[PDB]
């Protein structure tokens, strides 16, 4: 599998890596364990590693030991972590969208998550009981992102190929609310929630166009061109005052300021830039990875 | 049994995927050529010089296998009409890519989805590889049957999904389509997979998609109804549908994964095969006329040209017919020799096209049954005929009947006739000519004379079949006017088509004609009532006819004579298509025009718009007297 999906620090320096082969015999998908984040991606100093069913789409951590995964398949799995951390053992595997599992996100609880899907819909899942509460079919197109709320459980957004950038809030009867700029912008590819204002957010649209959104003002408050081709990842730093990571299909890592001004920008990969993770040891760490199977880590200024 | 296929969006091992739906029960598997989720750049560095394989290798199954069982489809993550002039680029050369890889592997179709009111770049694209080397190549355009976006859930606070009656909006999917055809200048090599949501729109929706080219009809196990004891099932209304699409002998498709995972992937498809068993078996018409569904021919001219035997074969092979012609002929023999007469007076019986003998033999059983006496002529044109009929007056009739052999127009007949019996009407009735012909056999005919038949009526119905009008466009022949096949009939099981209009009569005829200014042409205006949004194709052709009294023969759909096969519809076609707005007024205009050798039909259309005069001076299409 050389084309790296995801890219996900835990809480102690530990580093999870999810892998689809998206060319090849076998159309398949691993998640590894590097408890040596700078021994990545060399399968022979690992962890911990396994083979899924098939592809990965998107990947988070579910605590300290929980996988959650977003299979091609149409399932949801969970892979538990081993007692002694050697083994990935499969927890469920549930089979309820009709098309890609295309993003996953676990809400600020940890025992309920949400999964959009190429099927448009969005499904909010119990990780305990291990079935679905609700099913959502709220978008007219595929659903590119979906973000959890860091702080309220009900709250989230989802982002599609509608154009639309939904605020939900399962807590209403017309849970989901509609947002963004002034007249329908290009189409919004990847939503960061902000560490420390629960208030604001950031978008990422498909002609490289990073823009932040406050839901009190419901009205685009900045927004930069940072890439030149579609921005496909944002991720915050656990800093003070937080950088903000932008991924593309341009092959470049950024890192922005609170007013979205270039710090940093990284021509490392020369493939595909999928996901990123800051170091919860070193804040001025940054490990992106990307398509070329290249584990690349940032000194971040 | 019914054609099934599985869409799946998600191929580990080619191998194995394929060996797996091939024992659950499917005929063919639609998946993704390339990976969906790996898209690929073409012009900005470094992305475009990604190391390949790009894809899995072709000689993971065998040419046979590519041909008959693996349907291609588009990458999901490809927009040729983005709004980003990059994505467009970048989504045209993957678009071709796939296309290409495609027919490089022989793939007997390849998937494209319509999810957008505006799919121009996507038809442009297409258009040109299609233009592009003629190859069996086919196309599936994935269409819904009702929007996404007006099957969302009303969750949206601030954008609500609005309860107010949007006859058009409903019909906005179908429109989408209609673009597409119309820019890719209706390619016979692009055809609708219909995909069916959840809830159904209303009929008039669902009646837009006839008469059209739906090779496919695929069905997610989302809309599948969970039944007492776990199966998956399908609403009444669901059920109706595929009922419909059955008669069309539609590929069905089954996309999403197993949401009844008590059972198998057998289930899904098994209750599809238990729906398809339980259908009406087909009635005596339908049965006959299966090989022959929406395939034109040139209506014959038994006139000018002689009939083969297995040509007048299958008109003998119609047994109601002859029953109606028999009890004609037994009440106007009663109505005609008073019972006291019965043995003092015989009646002199001329079938005028006789053929090989079925009207004689059925003029013979007519007689006895009613018990008067006849004398028979039986006078016959094709001599090749003739020798069958002297064949039978020789062996079995005797000198009862009087074989004659010459044109009916031409005879110059001994006696005169009490009966005269005509089998020569086509399926506009009057397409053969049975008027000049009996109205040259008149003469001959007593003051009083009965003919079987006495009046005969031809109607017309605008119909809707984008498929048929392919079929006639289709019909284009080297060394003559390249628009020539629009402008002539043609005899077809109308089959894949839409009626928008109930059948008017167009032009009636009476036998015997007894006016002193006989004229056989005519001028007949029609104004047929729509209330559908649709597309003029061409009209419709039945007739009905007054064999004597009660006695009457029809292949008008409404009046149809029952189990009676010596007959189909007559097309006439129309060169430009025309869009026909719902409770519009559909005017078309008919003339029978002749001179001393020819007849034929001229046909426009006035309203909504005008079309072009269709067949002027017989150009394009003559019958020969
Ligand atoms: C009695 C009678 C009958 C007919 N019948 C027809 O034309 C007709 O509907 N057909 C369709 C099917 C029954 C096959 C024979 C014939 C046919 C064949 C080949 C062709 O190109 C055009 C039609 C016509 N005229 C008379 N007089
Ligand atoms: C039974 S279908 C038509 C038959 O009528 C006969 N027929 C058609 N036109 C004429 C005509 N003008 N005179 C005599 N027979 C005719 C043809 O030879 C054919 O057998
Ligand atoms: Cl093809
Ligand atoms: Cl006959």
């Amino acid at each position: 599998e050389r084309q790296l999906e995801a890219a996900r620090y835990r809480s102690d320096g530990a580093l999870l890596l999810g892998a689809s082969s998206l060319s090849g015999r076998c159309w398949a998908g691993s998640l590894w364990l590097f408890k040596d984040p700078c021994a990545a991606p060399n399968e022979g100093f690992c962890s911990a590693g396994v083979q899924t069913e098939a592809g990965v789409a998107d990947l988070t951590w579910v605590g300290e030991r929980g996988i959650l995964v977003a299979s091609d398949s149409g399932a949801v799995e969970l892979w538990e972590l081993d007692e002694n951390e050697t083994l990935i053992v499969s927890k469920f595997c549930k089979y309820e969208h009709d098309d890609i599992v295309s993003t996953v996100s676990v809400l600020s609880s940890g025992t309920q998550a949400v999964s959009g899907s190429k099927d448009i819909c969005i499904k909010v899942w119990d990780l305990a009981q291990q079935v679905v509460l609700s099913s959502y079919r709220a978008h007219a197109a595929q659903v590119t992102c979906v973000a959890a709320s860091p702080h309220k459980d009900s709250v989230f957004l989802s982002c599609s190929e509608d154009n639309r950038i939904l605020l939900w809030d399962t807590r209403c009867p017309k849970p989901a609310s509609q947002i963004g700029c002034s007249a329908p912008g290009y189409l919004p590819t990847s939503l960061a929630w902000h560490p420390q204002q629960s208030e604001v957010f950031v978008f990422g649209d498909e002609n490289g166009t990073v823009s932040l959104v406050d839901t009190k003002s419901t009205s685009c408050v900045l927004s930069s061109a940072v890439h030149s081709q579609c921005v496909t990842g944002l991720v915050f730093s656990p800093h003070s005052v937080p950088f903000l990571a932008s991924l593309s299909e341009d092959c470049s890592l950024a890192v922005l300021d609170s007013s979205l001004s270039e710090l940093f920008r990284s021509q490392a990969h020369r493939d595909f830039v999928r996901d990123a993770t800051w170091s919860p040891l070193n804040h001025s760490l940054l490990t992106t990875v990307g398509w070329d199977h290249q584990v690349v880590h940032h000194v971040v200024p | 049994r019914v054609s099934s296929g599985r869409d799946l969006n998600c191929v580990p091992e080619i191998a194995d995927t394929l060996g797996a739906v091939a024992k659950q029960g499917f005929d063919f598997l639609c998946m993704p050529v390339f990976h969906p989720r790996f898209k690929r750049e073409f012009i900005q560095e470094p992305a475009k010089n990604r190391p390949g394989p790009q894809t899995r290798s072709d000689l993971l199954l065998s040419g046979r296998d590519w041909n008959t069982l693996i349907v291609g489809k588009l990458s999901p993550w490809i927009r040729p009409d983005s709004k980003v002039e990059k994505i467009r680029r970048n989504s045209e050369a993957a678009m071709l890519q796939e296309l290409n890889f495609g027919a490089y592997l022989g793939l007997p179709a390849f998937l494209l989805p319509l999810n957008q009111e505006d799919n121009t770049n996507l038809a442009r694209v297409l258009t040109n590889h299609i233009h592009t080397g003629h190859h069996s190549s086919m196309f599936w355009m994935r269409v819904p049957l009702v929007a996404p976006e007006d099957l969302r859930d009303d969750i949206i606070e601030n954008a609500p999904t609005t309860h107010t009656e949007e006859y058009s909006g409903e019909e906005k999917t179908w429109m989408w389509w209609h673009n597409f055809r119309t820019l890719c200048d209706y390619s016979k090599r692009i055809a609708v997979a219909l995909e069916i949501g959840a809830d159904l729109p209303s009929n008039h929706v669902i009646d837009r998609w006839l008469g059209e080219p739906i090779k496919a009809a695929i069905l997610p196990t989302s809309i599948f109804l969970t039944n007492k004891k776990g199966f998956p099932v399908l609403s009444k209304m669901h059920q109706r549908l595929i009922f419909r699409l059955l008669k069309l002998e539609v590929q069905f498709i089954i996309t999403g994964t197993n949401h009844h995972s008590e059972k198998e992937f057998c289930s899904y498809l098994q209750y599809l095969e238990y729906l398809s068993q339980n259908r009406p078996p087909p009635n005596a018409y339908e049965l006959f006329a299966k090989g022959y569904e929406d395939y034109l021919q040139s209506p014959l001219q038994p006139l000018m040209d002689n009939l083969e035997s297995q040509t007048y074969e299958v008109f003998e092979k119609d047994p109601i017919k002859y029953s109606q012609y028999q009890q004609a002929i037994y009440k106007c023999l009663l109505d005609r020799v008073p019972e006291e007469e019965k043995d003092t007076n015989v009646q002199v019986l001329m079938v005028l096209g006789a053929g090989r003998g079925p009207l004689v033999n059925a003029s013979l059983r007519a007689a006895k049954q009613a018990d008067r006496r006849i004398k028979l002529y039986a006078v016959e044109k094709n001599p090749n005929a003739v020798v069958t009929l002297e064949n039978w007056q020789f062996e079995e009739w005797g000198s009862q009947v009087t074989v004659v052999s010459s044109d009916m127009r031409e005879w110059v007949a001994p006696e005169k006739a009490d009966i005269i019996v005509s089998e020569l009407l086509g399926s506009f009735a009057d397409n053969e000519l049975s008027p000049e012909c009996l109205d040259g056999a008149q003469h001959f005919l007593k003051d009083d004379g009965v003919s079987i038949p006495g009046e005969y009526t031809s109607f017309l119905a605008p119909i809707s079949s984008s498929k048929l009008y392919n079929e006639v466009r289709a019909c284009r022949e080297k060394d003559r006017d390249p628009e020539a096949q629009f402008e002539m009939p043609y005899v077809v099981r109308l089959h894949n088509f839409h009626q928008l209009s109930a059948p008017q009569p167009c032009f009636t005829f009476s036998h015997p004609n007894r006016d002193p200014m006989i004229d056989n042409n005519r001028y007949c205006t029609l104004e047929f009532p729509v209330e559908v949004n649709t597309v003029l194709h061409g009209f419709a052709g039945y007739f009905e006819t007054v064999l004597y009294q009660d006695i009457t023969l029809s292949i008008r759909p409404e009046t149809h004579s029952p189990g009676m096969f010596s007959w189909f519809p007559i097309l006439f076609p129309i060169k430009q298509p025309i869009t026909v707005r719902e409770g519009q007024t559909i005017c078309v205009r008919f003339w029978r025009c002749s001179n001393s050798k020819k007849v034929w039909y001229e046909w426009a259309v006035t309203a909504p718009v005008c079309s072009a005069i269709h067949n002027p001076t017989g150009r394009s299409y003559t019958i020969g007297l």
